[PDB]
RNA sequence: ACUGGCAGACUAGAGUACUGUAGAGGGGGGUAGAAUUUCAGGUGUAGCGGUGAAAUGCGUAGAGAUCUGAAGGAAUACCGGUGGCGAAGGCGGCCCCCUGGACAGAUACUGACACUCAGAUGCGAAAGCGUGGGGAGCAAACAGGAUUAGAUACCCUGGUAGUCCACGCCGUAAACGAUGUCUACUUGGAGGUUGUGGCCUUGAGCCGUGGCUUUCGGAGCUAACGCGUUAAGUAGACCGCCU
């Protein structure tokens, strides 16, 4: 069964920038639509765009920069078989501060540096870098 | 099964004639007993050859 | 081997609405009818382990089905017992 | 109920029993809210092999629709009938009421 | 649409010596071939074809 | 916000109804033809059989060969296929009866009912075991003949259990793809097979759309060999297992 949509969507941006797709589509879903809006705000995606009322379908638009991908590394962190919340005094860095991790916190969905700054912690969805 | 309608035709007619029902062919076979694993191992050496033939004999300079 | 008459028969009977083929009511007694039938068979055919198999599959959905309905109505769940005889 | 095709083959020197069979077999089925679609007596035909050493014998081809009991009854007939040599029955998806190959010769 | 009755098709699908063609040889489609074999060993079992050139 | 709870909602997952389709899927019963062996009779007359050669063996009490018949058992030539079906083991003549699954089309339905599974349960090649049958062929053991330095073998002539059936038991195999199950995503080429739609079937076809399957390869992966949309790639859930 498809247990965890998070990481398929991340897969699927994954996939798609290794093969050099221009957009990717995937099922939205509110949270799928959070992490685009972010993965937009930090310039690692060009836009997104969500389709559909019944079933709405999400396409992200993928970046490239002198023919490599944007994204080089999409590592998803919090798995459904192993949750991690973290402090924020032990929010990760990533890439050397260079890379965002991804947390949800209380306020939103938003990086890490903004979390610091926010003095909230919460769950790590992923490493982008 | 020939009728003789001159002889030497008539033999090679025969051969033939029994060629193409596969008779010593089968006696061939059924003269020892051919375990099923290796008539199985033999029939998948003969289709994998046969492929692998006609695959580099598509790839198939020389001079 | 339940036909479609047999089928229909059933589907109408334990519809939980109009055209109603896909309650668990419906599904469970379809299923609870071919099991039924099937006992026949093999008691007939001890050896036939391979349609077993299949009865068994229908069997194992029956639970699943009746689980899904004790967790959702217990009243119907406690209905579709009674009027099948599922000592569930 | 089933439709099937029964072809048996009865023994040469019987031949004259051969239209009192037809009677009588499709009178059980006819009986047992039986259809006969087709019957068709291919008459005597030479037999591709010896059959009891026999070298002809005498084809009938019927084509009902029944119930599996009627048919069982005519397979244990068939059976003890020592003129009627072979039988294929053979169940169809759907009734014939053409006519065969056989016949159209 | 083949019958264990129309021999004169199914002869064209029998060698000589009374044996099953290959559907390589005949070019008959699989689902064909499966339908004459099934057909062939209904006709000879009728005699209506011979089972081998011998009997 | 995310995970959980609780109360609802939804239809994409999963399932249901309908109609078809292909298939060695399973169980039961019947039956056909070829062949082997034995047997009976006919013909016939000195070999036959076997091997590297030979011998054991068989044959003048008539073999072998040939004809006819009979009786049995087992297996189903051709079709037949890197075809098909099945969870795997596995499944092959034909016919019937009982029966499982898959797949497609179409519309309607239910509304997460799901995925995986410790322990548990069931199925599980061949050999083997029990009881009762059956026993053509084959053949552990065994006997004899050869080979050899020897030959407790290979080869030859025989040959029993077993192989077959019923009902149990056993629970294992290089039970293998040496590749857990489920899900999603990621260039292609050539095939096979089984549905379905369209076109003009304007002429066997061509073009879509599904299922399953074979092969070659790209990126990627890999110690390499190789794997390569049926992954050994990219990820997730869970289980088994290694040190």
């Amino acid at each position: 069964s498809m247990q965890d949509p998070i990481s398929d969507m991340l897969t699927r941006v994954r996939n798609g920038q290794a093969a050099n797709k221009v957009a990717v589509k995937m099922p939205s879903s509110k949270l799928k639509v959070a992490i685009a809006a972010l993965l937009k705000a930090e310039g690692y995606i060009v836009d997104f765009a969500v389709e559909g009322e019944a079933k709405p379908e999400l396409e992200v638009t993928l970046k490239y920069f002198q023919a490599k991908p944007v994204i080089e590394q999409l590592k998803r962190v919090s798995r459904p078989g192993l949750r991690v919340y973290k402090k924020k005094d032990q929010l990760p860095s990533v890439m050397g501060g260079l890379g965002i991790a991804i947390v949800s916190t209380s306020k939103g969905l938003m990086s890490d540096r903004a979390a610091r700054k926010a003095g909230l912690g919460g769950e790590i969805i992923c490493y982008v870098a | 099964v020939v009728k003789v309608r001159p002889f030497d035709v008539a033999l090679r007619r025969f051969k033939r004639s029994c060629e193409k029902a596969g008779i010593l062919s089968e006696v061939r076979r059924r003269e020892h007993y051919e375990k099923p694993t290796t008539v199985r191992k033999r029939a998948k050496a003969a289709a994998q050859k046969r492929h692998a033939k006609k695959l580099a004999r598509e790839n198939a300079r020389l001079y | 081997s339940l036909n479609a008459e047999t089928k229909a028969a059933i589907v109408a009977e334990y519809a939980q609405s109009e055209g109603d083929t896909g309650s668990p009511e419906v599904q469970v007694a379809l299923l609870t009818a071919s099991i039924n039938h099937l006992q026949g068979h093999f008691k007939a055919h001890k050896g036939d382990h391979h349609s077993r198999r299949g009865l068994l599959r229908m069997v194992s959905r029956r639970r699943k089905l009746l689980d899904y309905l004790k967790g959702k109505n217990l009243a119907r769940y406690q209905d579709l017992i009674k009027r099948l005889g599922l000592r569930r | 109920m089933r439709h099937y095709e029964i072809v048996f083959m009865v023994h040469p020197d019987q031949s004259e029993q051969v239209a009192g069979m037809i009677e009588r077999y499709t009178g059980s089925i006819t009986e047992a809210g039986g259809k006969i679609h087709r019957l068709e007596d291919w008459g005597r035909r030479q037999l591709a092999y010896p059959i009891n050493k026999l070298h002809k014998a005498h084809y009938v081809l019927m084509n009902v629709e029944a119930d599996q009991a009627v048919i069982d009854e005519l397979e244990t007939a068939f059976r003890f009938n020592d003129a009627v040599l072979r039988n294929m029955v053979m169940r169809t998806k759907a009734a014939i009421t053409e006519q065969s190959i056989m016949l159209k010769q | 649409e083949i019958d264990y009755k129309d021999v004169a098709t199914l002869k064209n699908y029998i060698t000589e010596a009374g044996k099953i063609v290959p559907s390589r040889i005949t070019g008959t489609s699989a689902k064909y071939q499966r339908q004459l074999a099934r057909a062939i060993k209904r006709s000879r079992y009728l005699a209506l074809l011979p089972y081998t050139d011998k009997h």
